């Protein structure tokens, strides 16, 4: 269904390893805030559906995790 | 020799002084920042500061459909759509806050007015935001771009098919019948043309303020 | 001084739950930094923005003008914008209706967002 | 390093998840099908267990070791 | 420039004028001493039986030299303890509103786009 | 004490109150609108059975709607003109007896 | 019309030396080429403001210093300046 399950796992990951890096933020409601994204959204979806998905939390990634210091 | 239109007097009994003064204050601020030449119809992105912020810039891109004033309060109106959604700012070109103003796509438009866009199709007033500049030749004559837009149906801001706007950009052949351009023929004014007291000529003032402006270089 | 470090550690210590802070981009032109913090009740909600805007008048500011408190009306949303930091405290549902941190992280890739198409408008036959 | 240490320690963290329920924890308590996670699930699992063993771990095969005893060599054999 | 009887464009998702209805919201009330509405006047619409609460953020009336002029009058609907009714605007909003006095900070949260 | 005509429909806009029908007209099992506007089948939406209704009559008019770019006079099937036949129709007794206050004699 | 009339609290944002133009805000009664009456303002708030200006008048025969061709008030955006940045 997605562009490639390794690819979303691998975004996975890597929003984590930054989740550990924030200063003024609440890290443990970053943590629960992108499980719930990630579950309540990847559970079922369709190849251009879930392509759109993936890609929002792909750009996220790569602006400073949405700005969010 | 381009002379911008603000730095022409209108006629009237206001002393030539009133206009010696501003135009030192109009020279003093091009050299500070410098004011490239356009006509209407021609697309621009103008970077001005926002006062609501701390000294943060706006940028805003859109054809030139309108410029009028006289000195140092001359302004110029431009268009654009955003998401779908008309809007339309009307700069003042001397105004403090106006970082830079760039003039992406140098052209001429058929008619010096183009308020007409407003009952055009959405398309010819959506230009890019984030388009590139084109190239431009200076040791040339500007193009003058001679399309002519598709209107959306009649009730329209105004009557443009009225000999007094003169508007000749608009396909009036498919929106309108000839009965109805018959008609509107009926507001037309012959004589206006051709007499000679309603003529203002401008050459010889032009000539001298082109040697001052240069002078001052 | 009043920044945001002085406000996270104020709002830190009045014990404020959820308290996310983003960055915004230049190119937007409404705040350097964007600030949502959730509540417990109405009660604590109205303690922490006084609080904030007591020790910003202490907390120097003599050049700086005042800042007014918005929403005062409301009874589970409150918001106070500072020069260049805004506050948007709010209850826990309320956070949830509006989500106010997807919108923000992501600029124009918001599901809601995503749901506002455009339209035009055809004669009928 | 102590193998037993690696053992209740990994053990020790996988019994903490209340998102794995610790209802059969044993030490080839099977990651994906005794427990019932998914890709996304095991992975946390290794990403928080990195955390305590001072991470250094690549996902490239901590995605397969589905068992306590697996993740014990996998960390105790790179220790 | 905003009147009694003025037909108006909502431009929330909220679901109270994002449905289409054969009839626009048209305005009941300005809430100002001049009985005109400009950027940033509360209205009182009536739209589909009910009487609503809302906010000029366009219109189609010239201002002052470097404020936009929109096509469209634009209303967003706020509730009666003030805060929004919709959860997100995507229409441009300009940018004056927040300096006007008044609340505007919870509807500049809820739009994107500023002009 | 508007739907059998008692006070005058514009008072209270014909479009609060066909609505009004519809709910009352299924809730009370009477589904005899889809027999007598020949429409699809049963609904509950004034926005579906008005433009059911518009088209079997063969009405329509140029109504100004409002865009992002400006006014725009657009032909529509008439809502309002379909909201009092259908009116007219239930006050005639075509569309079936109805006993609106129930559950309230009853009691 | 034709008849008198007076502005009071005009602000004198700048003035040119050299032509001896004064800008005041805001408008004046009259059409242009129109003289008018102009005097210090006799507002209660400016009362006795004429401490620092030229007490008799100022002369320009006595030369003690010589004024800049033009004089502007403090919160004046002079031209020629850089472009106002709210920074
Ligand atoms: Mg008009």
């Amino acid at each position: 269904a997605p562009w490639s399950r390794e690819a979303v796992l691998c975004l996975y990951r890597a929003l984590l390893r930054q989740g550990r890096e924030l200063r003024y933020t609440d890290r443990d409601f970053y943590f629960a805030s992108i499980r719930r994204e990630f579950r309540k959204n990847q559970k079922l979806e369709n190849l251009e559906a879930r392509e759109k998905q993936l890609e929002k939390g792909l750009v996220f990634l790569h602006s400073k995790l949405g700005g969010l210091i | 020799r381009f002379l911008s239109p603000e730095f022409i007097p209108p006629r009237g009994r206001t002393n030539p002084l009133k206009f010696k003064i501003e135009r030192k204050d109009m020279l003093d601020r091009r050299k500070v920042l410098p004011i490239p030449e356009f006509y209407v119809g021609s697309i621009l992105r103008v970077t001005t500061a926002d006062p609501y912020a701390s000294g943060k810039t706006s940028q805003f891109l859109g054809i030139c459909i309108k410029r009028s004033g006289n000195g140092l309060g001359a302004t110029f109106t431009l268009r654009n759509t955003i998401e779908g959604q008309g809007v339309e700012i009307c700069f003042e070109l001397y105004n403090p806050r106006i970082q830079e103003i760039q003039v992406v796509k140098l052209e001429k438009r058929l008619d010096d007015n183009l308020l007409y866009l407003r009952d055009a199709l959405p398309e010819y007033s959506t230009f890019d935001v984030n388009m590139k500049p084109v190239p431009q030749e200076a040791c040339q004559e500007v193009p003058v771009n001679k399309l002519k837009v598709k209107m959306k149906p009649k009730p329209w801001s105004k009557r443009w098919e009225r000999p007094n706007f003169n508007i000749k950009g608009i396909r009036f052949d498919l929106a309108l019948t000839e009965e109805q351009m018959k008609e509107a023929q009926k507001w037309n004014k012959p004589w206006i043309e051709f007499d000679m007291m309603r003529e203002y000529d401008t050459s010889k003032i032009e000539a001298a303020l082109w040697e001052e402006i240069e002078a001052s270089k | 001084k009043f920044d945001i470090d002085m406000l996270v550690s104020l709002l830190r210590q009045e014990n404020a739950r959820d308290i996310c802070v983003i960055q915004v981009p230049p190119e937007m032109r409404y705040t350097d930094y964007f600030v949502i913090g959730s509540g417990t009740s109405t009660r604590h909600l109205h303690a922490m923005v006084h609080y904030l805007v007591k020790m910003y008048k202490h907390l120097k500011c003599r050049s700086d003008p005042y800042v007014k408190i918005e929403g005062k009306d409301a009874d589970d949303w409150l918001c106070v914008d500072f020069g260049s930091m805004v506050i948007h405290l709010m209850l826990p549902e309320t956070r949830e209706t509006y989500e106010l941190e997807k919108l923000w992280t992501l600029r124009s890739f918001d599901d809601q967002l995503a749901q506002i198409a455009a339209e035009t408008l055809p004669e009928d036959f | 390093l102590t193998l037993d240490g690696i053992k209740d320690r990994v053990l020790y963290v996988l019994k903490l998840y209340d998102k794995i329920d610790p209802e059969k924890l044993s030490v080839n308590s099977h990651f994906m099908k005794d427990l019932g996670l998914d890709s996304l699930d095991q992975v946390e699992i290794i990403m928080a267990m990195e955390d305590e063993f001072g991470f250094e771990i690549p996902d490239i095969d901590a995605e397969k070791l589905m068992c306590p005893q697996e993740i014990v060599d996998y960390i105790a054999d790179k220790k | 420039a905003v009147q009694k009887m003025t037909r108006v464009r909502v431009v929330d998702n909220s679901a109270l004028g994002s449905t289409p209805y054969h009839r626009p919201p048209r305005c009941i009330h300005v809430y100002n001493k001049s009985g005109v509405g400009k950027v940033g006047d509360q209205i009182l619409l009536a739209i589909r039986g009910q009487k609503k609460k809302a906010l000029i953020v366009g219109h189609r009336m010239p201002g002052s030299r470097m404020t936009p002029k929109f096509d469209s009058n634009n209303v967003v609907l706020i509730e009666d303890n003030g805060n929004p009714v919709g959860t997100r605007i995507k229409i441009p909003i300009p940018t004056s509103l927040r300096r006007r006095e008044g609340e505007y900070s919870k509807v500049l949260a809820i739009a994107q786009n500023f002009v | 004490l508007a739907l059998c005509g008692t006070v005058l429909d514009h008072l209270v806009g014909e479009e609060t109150m066909a609505d009004y029908l519809l709910y009352t007209l299924n809730r009370h099992g009477l589904f005899g609108y889809v027999q007598h506007y020949a429409l699809a089948s049963a609904c509950d939406q004034i926005e579906w059975v008005l433009k059911n209704v518009a088209i079997k009559l063969r009405k329509t008019r140029k109504v100004k709607v409002l865009t992002g770019t400006g006014n725009v006079n657009v032909i529509q099937p008439d809502y309002a003109m379909a909201a009092r036949d259908f009116l007219r129709t239930f006050r005639s007794g075509l569309l079936g007896q109805v006993m609106l206050d129930r559950d309230i004699i009853p009691a | 019309g034709n008849q008198n009339r007076t502005v009071y609290g005009l602000k004198v944002w700048r003035v040119n030396t050299k032509h001896n133009i004064i800008y005041v805000n805001g408008s004046v009664p009259g059409h242009k080429n129109c003289l008018v009456k102009i005097k210090d303002s006799t507002l209660p708030a400016y009362k006795d403001s004429c401490k620092n200006l030229p007490f008799p008048t100022y002369f320009p025969d006595g030369d003690e210093e010589e004024l800049p061709e033009d004089l502007f008030d403090e919160s004046v955006w002079q031209p020629s300046e850089p472009s106002i940045t709210f920074a």
